[PDB]
């Protein structure tokens, strides 16, 4: 037999801090780094997909996930929590589509998923998610890049980074990148800003990249990543 | 749901949560009320005059029905809850019974509600006390007082909240048959009692009166200033020519 | 028939860069007329109108709940609603009552708020959408309206020919039905303006 | 479709005397045009002071009987006293009305002694309407039994007759007579007549015989 | 339908609409609901179209044969009684029919109401049809035996008009006849669309 | 069977109802009142099914009064009308539908006089004048014939008299007396009962 | 039930050399009483009475047609009618309407005009005869009457005991029926005389 | 719905009926007569179905008149009553049954005043007083309460007034006026119509 | 059943028969149809026996609890409203029940009619049951607010009697109660058989 704890596991400290959310962010700023860049004609998501053994099959589990035909996801933090959030996001998108017969605006999906994440900072007997999400999309002509943190808050980004060394990556993007870039250029500076932390020979299997132009969202093949990771092409 | 015992007994036989709620009532703005022959008056103290705040939206005196009015002391939000539930009950009584409502009845309802919140799982006692005032059919003017515990009584005159013992003592020493023999005299008694604890003003005092088969009437600061002028005049024509 | 209890007629027509929507004005109970100024066309935003024919109560109720969801939509999202989107919204709203349906057959007419592309559709009482390029009708005199529309409608009509066409269609269809009429109202909507007229009609 | 009711026949009678109470019934259980059994009395002993007669649909008779038993026990456990006759009447009323929208197809007559030792009858309808009587009949042959008792016990329509109180003996022979007469005309009444007499001494059971056709 | 007829000092006024429906569908708006039985006998017509037409036509035939046989004109009472007797033999069979027999008799102005149900009553004013109630309203509020001719015309015409306004199954055109001692006269036949302009502004 | 009538003037609303409470073939009450005070300037004329009328009407009434107590100001006649229409429409497809036809009379400090008509199916419609019951079939046309948007309250009362007299003439039901009230800027005013000295 | 529309009760009893026949006096329509002096017993000759209970119209009609045929019989034949003969006559008359029967159940009581031998019978609505030596009943309260008769009737009763018996039976049976009563009439007939009495009864 | 009433005195018969001919919800005639002169001293009050009433009543009437012409003397009220009852009973199980309730008032030179009551099922019953229609349910008891076999015609008229006034009070149907006639040794006499100045 | 109640200057008169039928069969003639709710509150009883008895008994319970809770006696209006509200929740389910709540209130003599249909109306006089019309006749012909006590008794008793005379489903014995300011009093309980002898001769 089982029921559940009906009381919040996330409360205010005397200073006024929702401590569990901050600890969740501590979990976030500890996972593999992820960069996202909006580029006028598209969006790029990139992450360190560095396994831990030659025994691992990197072509089975992915960090860059599609929500629909036009929206994509990467993350920083805990894998399982991310997986849960992906399933939920996909479901939300399908609900929106069933109701309106129109692909869900990226901002809307972001808001809804953010509400879902917000629930786990107040609902009973649960901890917040140890995950920050980068959500890319192509709606109404314009490209979109969003971030959502464990508190359920969300921000719109031109470009950003999360995970380990997210500060150095943020300054890097702030300097060595700007608007009017093409998708190719954005991918380039994305793998470049990922290289600013990737301790090791960054192969085509060490990182994962997904793109989202006005032709839909998709994950880049290891071959295309190889072409890009030749410091050119 | 939240099935947790909040209000429980202490080894000395106390209900700490209820006592704490009473202490929350003690921090509230003073609220006094007196019962007269053909009028009944309720007045509330320290209204936290910021002069940038709309006075109307923060009144501590609320009407429950055409028959009954009520003032409070303590947590204002809780008071909003209790007041609304009381109004709803006042209407439901008319729905199930053709007759309106007696002051005693709605008082008993409020009290029962508070007590229910002192003995229910997952909840927490209302941090308010209430002075309920009315003129039920038969003409008899009545004033009651409630408590977070759920206890309720009838009074000739009473006070709650910030400085309640002082005004209670004052009213004890000043409640006569000579005083409150006329409407203006009863109102003046309320104003005096309030002035005996308020930070000396008149712009800090909100007073309202119910009379006979009429509706509830709130006093404008002009009329309050007039009654306070007459009170400050009677304090210099009967207390200056003898001291 | 339940639909025939109140009666009424609603029509929508397509134009060049304009669109039209018309409806009779009679509110009656079976055979008696109660009101001659009953609104059956409601604006769901600038340059987007809906027209409900059928059981008066469900007309008003569907209109109101639709305005509810619409307002919430245009609040959650920072935009006006697209015609297709509104259509799907109505479809969903109606189909939620699949086994206890509102007795009304809505007709949507408007212009794409981003573009200007004209749009007309109609729906079931259970919310099955149907988009057309010429006309859509719904009401107790649907056959008459079909009769007029199939013979009067031309493709690229200017805002003046469209008015005359939809007006003649409505008037002459309605005049062969006993429970539709007591006046006709026409909204002709274009990118720049909206023109609302009440026609000279029979009142019997 | 399906009917949850079947009429099983049976006649029932109760008379209240100054110091006694008679509750009698036939012993025929039938269905349609057939006899289920000839040994089925419709009398049920509830307490030393109270006997109940139940006629009609046998399923509801059995059920209601067992219910009344159980609730008698409950009352006994709750108040440390036995149920007085009138109390059983009131309880039966509530129980019967509890199925106001799916009634027990049962005609009920309660016979016994009150708290002053005197006799008392309580007649019921299938949904709880009851009243106190000196004498009442129910069941199939009810309309055959009632008019004679109205004449002989109530002394109705009789000019210059004496109002001598009903003795136990005369009451007994009256019961036997009305049942014997009913067996002639009612096809649901026959086989045997069981009579239950209730006095301060307790409850006697007698068994007269009726025709078998 | 919405026919009405009332007798005053100067004869018998008869009025009707002209709408004919087949369900909610308006099949016609040009129906002569006042049958000309004789040059002195009129018959209004409401309910089942075929029923009314057939039976009143047959009534006209019978009245003509009566006129030839008895060398005199049939009375209003006799005509109404004839129709009533003919119709009564079919009571319960589903004839929907409610008519008014109007004329001038040896007893002066005559007006009878005859049902397919079996009714037959003489009276001052009468209104028959789906919109009969609405007509009854204004007609009663404006009736008098001392009405002048044009006034009576106005009253009848207006009553039928208001009837067409409220009754969904009444409309088309108000037709008006006047029955005088030397026979009846076709007073008017104004369309409702025009009467709207006349009465409103 | 019951009769309601409303006539809106330029600055007032005149309402009237029959005073008969009848069951079977007998009049059981000759002073029945079909009107419900909901605001100081709003009257609700309800008519129809046995208990449904009083139940629904009183529910709406107490809810309006509750609004007044909760907010310190009364609902506008329009807000009231849409409130009742919402309630009635919500119960339409429920287990407990209220078979009630109604009129709502009111005066707003902003919008002036207002009259509303409601089907038992909860179809709300504003009108210069309306009527409920069989009697309506005999009176509405009269109201069409003589009503003008600028009609004075005296003329309105006279028109009402024409209607009620017509009821006395053609209607088969008794209906000897009538409750008559008016609503303006000064609230609800009870008028002399229009009655006909039958017996 | 059609029989219960008017209500009523008719009874006949046998005696030593006498016979008795009684009936209530109420003429009512369902639940309302119209008359308190309604005749339900008719003389079909000296010392031979018939009593009809059921639908009042058919009571009167059967009585009248029976008197028709009876008169014709006593004219064609130079004699008064025998009880058995009258019974067969009624049986025939009723059975002629086998598939459209009169709704009345006749009860014949009399003495053999040649002998004096008492006679009582009853019949169906379709005319099935039933002769008894004690009593016969017909009416809405037949079960009550059976109840009284089965307990009061003795064999060789004198013209005084028979009266008391049939009177108590009728009174007490009728008093347990809502549509029978408003007075009881008794005819006690013997060779020498006929005695007609109306009893003191409840009128509610 | 129609109302008949008859009150028999020691040497007279007083009869009265309503004057309303109504269809649907409207009164179509306010001077309808429900009485039929059959002899110089016999009145037939017929009421009920649409055409059945007039058809049956007139048939009986013309047959009575035919009897008078054929024989030179009129039928007695009793013979008349049994004639109508025979006709009505014969058509009861036929293809064309007449749904009519009726009263027959009469005066015989031998038997005096007589009143008869007839169901639509053709059950004939003589009575000191009777009534037909729903109104009967409200008036009969009154007639029970105040009627005496020796009542004078003035007192009888007053009693009738009590009945009709009771109809004005409790009955839901209109019924403003009443036809009233009396029958004695001098035949049929028309009396002033009992009416109530409603409107 | 056949009960009647009317209020005059000296309180509220209540009267009833006692017959109880199961079809045409008379099941009882000794039924107390005037339930004694409170020493100041009476409730007449007509229609379904079990329904009336149960619901009015429950009403009595509720009124007692009210009396204990509010430390005062329930008003007539409140009692009638209570019963009406209880019954309304079962509308359409087939409860046959028509009762009168009578008493003396802070507003003086009170009389209410309460239906199982949902009716609840105050009034001067009332008559409920199968014989209600017959009672209405004589009661209306003999009523006055200025009736003296014994006169009111006579009126009620006679009305119920005549009702029992015409109504086949009414009889037994006329029971009569009088509601005064200090409570009600059981006036009489005369059998109809005796009242016949009294009223006729
Ligand atoms: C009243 O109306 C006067 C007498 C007119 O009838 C009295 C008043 C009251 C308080 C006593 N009412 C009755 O007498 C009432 C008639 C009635 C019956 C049913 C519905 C509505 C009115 N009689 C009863 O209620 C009656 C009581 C007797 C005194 C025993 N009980 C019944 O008739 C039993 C059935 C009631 C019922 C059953 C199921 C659901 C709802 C109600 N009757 C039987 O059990 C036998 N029987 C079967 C076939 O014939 C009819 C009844
Ligand atoms: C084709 C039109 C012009 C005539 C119309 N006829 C019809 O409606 C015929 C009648 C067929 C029939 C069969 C068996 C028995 C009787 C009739 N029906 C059809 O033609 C076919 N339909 C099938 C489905 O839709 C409805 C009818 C009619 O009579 N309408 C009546 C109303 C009506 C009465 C009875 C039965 C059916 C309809 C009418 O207009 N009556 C007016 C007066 C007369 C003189 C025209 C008035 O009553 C006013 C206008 C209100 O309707």
């Amino acid at each position: 037999a089982e029921r559940g704890y009906s009381f919040s596991l996330t409360t205010f400290s005397p200073s006024g801090k929702l401590v569990q959310i901050e600890y969740a962010l501590a979990a976030v700023a500890g996972g593999a780094p992820s960069v996202g860049i909006k580029a006028a004609n598209g969006v790029v998501l990139a992450t360190e997909k560095k396994q831990k053994s030659i025994l691992y099959d990197e072509r089975s589990v992915h960090k860059v996930e599609p929500i629909t035909k036009h929206i994509g996801l990467v993350y920083s933090g805990m894998g399982p929590d991310y997986r849960v959030l992906v399933h939920r996001a996909r479901k939300l998108a399908q609900q929106y589509y069933l109701v309106y017969q129109e692909p869900i605006p990226t901002a809307q999906l972001v808001q809804r998923v953010a509400s879902v994440m917000q629930e786990y900072t107040q609902s009973g007997g649960v901890r917040p998610f140890g995950v920050s999400l980068l959500i890319c999309g192509w709606n109404e002509g314009r490209p979109y890049l969003f971030q959502s943190d464990p508190s359920g808050a969300y921000f719109a980004w031109k470009a950003t980074a999360m995970g380990k060394n997210y500060v150095n990556g943020k300054t890097f993007l702030e300097k060595r990148y700007n608007e009017d870039l093409e998708l190719e250029d954005a991918i380039h500076t994305a793998i470049l800003t990922l290289k600013e932390s990737f301790e090791g020979q960054m192969t085509e299997d060490n990182i994962e990249v997904g793109i989202c132009n006005e032709a839909g969202f998709r994950r880049l093949t290891p071959t295309e990543v190889k072409d890009y990771l030749a410091a050119i092409a | 749901s939240y099935d947790r015992a909040i209000t429980v007994f202490s080894p000395d036989g106390h209900l700490f949560q209820v006592e704490y709620a009473q202490e929350a009532v003690k921090k509230g703005s003073t609220a006094v009320g007196v019962r007269g022959r053909d009028i009944v008056v309720l007045g509330v103290e320290k209204k936290s005059v910021a002069k940038l705040q709309d006075e109307r939206t923060v009144r501590k005196i609320c009407a429950l029905d055409d028959n009954v009015c009520m003032a409070f002391a303590g947590l204002t939000a809780d008071a909003r809850i209790v007041i609304n539930r009381a109004r709803v009950e006042c209407q439901s009584h008319r729905l199930t019974v053709e007759d309106p409502v007696t002051v005693e009845y709605i008082t008993r309802y409020i009290a029962s509600l508070k007590q229910r919140y002192t003995q229910s799982n997952g909840r927490r006692p209302f941090g308010i006390s209430a002075l309920i005032v009315g003129f039920d059919f038969d003409g008899t003017p009545r004033l009651y007082q409630t408590d977070p515990s759920g206890t309720y009584h009838a009074w000739k005159a009473n006070a709650i909240g910030r400085g309640a013992k002082s005004v209670r003592e004052f009213l004890e020493k000043n409640y006569t048959d000579e005083a409150i023999e006329t409407d203006d005299l009863t109102i003046k008694l309320v104003i005096k009692a309030l002035l005996e604890v308020v930070q000396s003003g008149g712009k800090n005092i909100e007073l309202a009166v119910m009379r006979r088969d009429q509706s509830l009437k709130i006093l404008n600061p002009e009329e309050i200033e007039k009654y306070v002028a007459e009170i400050e005049k009677e304090k210099e024509e009967n207390e200056k020519k003898k001291q | 028939s339940i639909m025939s209890y109140n009666g009424g007629a609603v029509m929508a027509m397509k134009g060049k860069n304009c669109v039209a929507i018309a409806a009779d004005r009679r509110f009656g109970i079976q055979a008696q007329m109660v009101t001659t100024d009953f609104q059956k066309i409601f604006p769901m935003g600038d340059r987007l109108y809906i027209g409900l024919a059928g059981l008066a109560t469900d007309v008003q109720t569907v209109a109101q709940r639709l305005k509810f969801r619409l307002n919430l939509y245009e609040l959650k999202e920072g935009r006006q609603i697209k015609p297709y989107t509104l259509m799907s919204m109505v479809a969903n709203l109606l189909y939620e009552k699949r086994f206890g349906p509102y007795y009304t057959e809505p007709v949507i007419a408007g212009l794409d708020p981003k573009t200007f592309k004209p749009f007309i559709c109609s729906l079931d009482l259970i919310g099955c959408p149907m988009v057309t390029d010429d006309f859509v009708v719904s009401g107790t005199c649907a056959e008459q309206m079909y009769g007029m529309c199939e013979s009067l409608w031309e493709p690229n009509m200017d805002p003046d020919h469209l008015f005359e066409t939809i007006s003649q269609a409505m008037l002459n269809a309605v005049d062969r039905d006993a429970v539709s009429g007591m006046g006709v109202i026409v909204h002709i909507i274009e990118k720049d303006k909206i023109t609302t007229r009440t026609l000279k009609a029979r009142m019997d | 479709r399906f009917s949850p009711y079947v009429f099983n026949g049976g006649t029932i009678l109760a008379i209240a005397g100054e110091d006694f109470a008679i509750v009698a019934s036939d012993t025929r259980l039938s269905e349609g045009f057939s006899i289920h059994t000839r040994d089925s009395p419709k009398c049920y002993k509830l307490t030393d002071k109270t006997v109940i007669g139940c006629s009609g649909f046998h399923g509801d008779c059995l059920t209601l009987t067992k219910i009344i038993e159980a609730r008698l026990k409950m009352y006994k456990h709750s108040n440390n006293k036995a149920m007085t006759t009138g109390a059983i009447a009131a309880m039966l009323s509530t129980i019967l009305y509890s199925r106001r929208f799916f009634p027990y197809y049962v005609y009920n007559i309660i016979g016994g002694l009150d708290e002053e030792g005197k006799g008392a009858v309580y007649s019921f309808d299938p949904v709880g309407s009851y009243q106190r009587d000196s004498f009442k009949a129910g069941g199939s042959a009810s309309a055959m039994l009632q008019p004679l008792l109205d004449n002989q016990v109530g002394f109705k329509n009789m000019q210059n007759v004496e109002h001598v109180p009903l003795s136990l003996d005369r009451a007994m022979r009256l019961v036997k007579d009305v049942f014997i007469s009913a067996a002639e005309r009612d096809v649901y009444t026959g086989d045997a007549l069981r009579i239950c007499i209730v006095t301060k001494e307790g409850i006697r059971e007698e068994t007269v015989s009726l025709r078998k056709d | 339908t919405t026919t009405l007829a009332f007798k005053f000092r100067h004869g018998v006024i008869v009025a009707a609409d002209s709408r004919a429906t087949a369900g909610a569908y308006i099949a016609s708006q040009t129906v002569k609901k006042v049958i000309e039985i004789n040059p002195y006998l009129l018959g209004t017509m409401a309910g089942g179209a075929a029923d009314c037409s057939f039976w009143e036509r047959l009534l006209a035939r019978q009245c003509r044969i009566y006129e030839l046989r008895n060398k005199e004109r049939i009375s209003v009472a006799a005509a109404s009684k004839l129709l009533a007797n003919m119709v009564y033999q079919y009571k319960g069979m589903g004839l929907s029919m409610g008519t008014m027999i109007c004329g001038w008799d040896k007893r002066g102005p005559g007006l009878y109401y005859v049902d397919s149900e079996g009714n037959r009553i003489s009276g001052a004013t009468f209104s028959v049809g789906s919109g009969s109630v609405y007509a009854y309203g204004v007609m009663d509020r404006g009736y008098s035996y001392d009405l002048e001719v044009e006034q009576a015309y106005d009253l009848a015409r207006r009553a039928i008009y208001q009837a067409t306004y409220r009754d969904a199954y009444s409309g088309g055109a108000v037709n008006l006849y006047h029955v005088r001692e030397d026979g009846w006269i076709r007073v008017s036949s104004d369309n409702v669309a025009d009467l709207h302009e006349k009465y409103s502004g | 069977m019951e009769y309601l009538i409303g006539i809106q003037g330029p600055d007032y609303v005149l309402v009237a109802s029959d005073r008969v409470a009848a069951s079977n073939i007998v009049q059981m009450k000759d002073d029945h009142d079909k009107m419900f005070k909901m605001s100081e300037k709003i009257l609700l004329l309800c008519v129809g099914e046995a208990g449904d009328t009083v139940q629904f009407a009183e529910y709406i009434q107490k809810n309006v009064q509750l609004y007044k107590m909760r907010n310190g100001y009364e609902l506008s006649p329009t807000a009231a009308a849409n409130f009742t229409r919402r309630n009635l429409a919500d119960c339409l497809r429920s287990r407990t539908p209220y078979h009630v036809n109604l009129l709502l009379a009111g005066y707003d400090e902003h919008e002036g006089p207002a009259l509303y008509y409601m089907d038992y199916l909860a179809a709300l419609a504003k009108a210069p004048f309306a009527a409920h019951g069989y009697g309506a079939f005999l009176t509405l046309s009269i109201l069409d014939r003589y009503y003008t948007p600028t009609i004075s309250r005296e003329r309105a009362v006279e028109l009402l008299r024409k209607c009620l007299e017509e009821l006395q003439k053609r209607f088969i039901l008794n209906l000897p007396t009538f409750s008559v009230r008016i609503i303006d800027k000064n609230g609800i005013h009870d008028l002399d009962n229009i009655s006909f000295p039958k017996q």
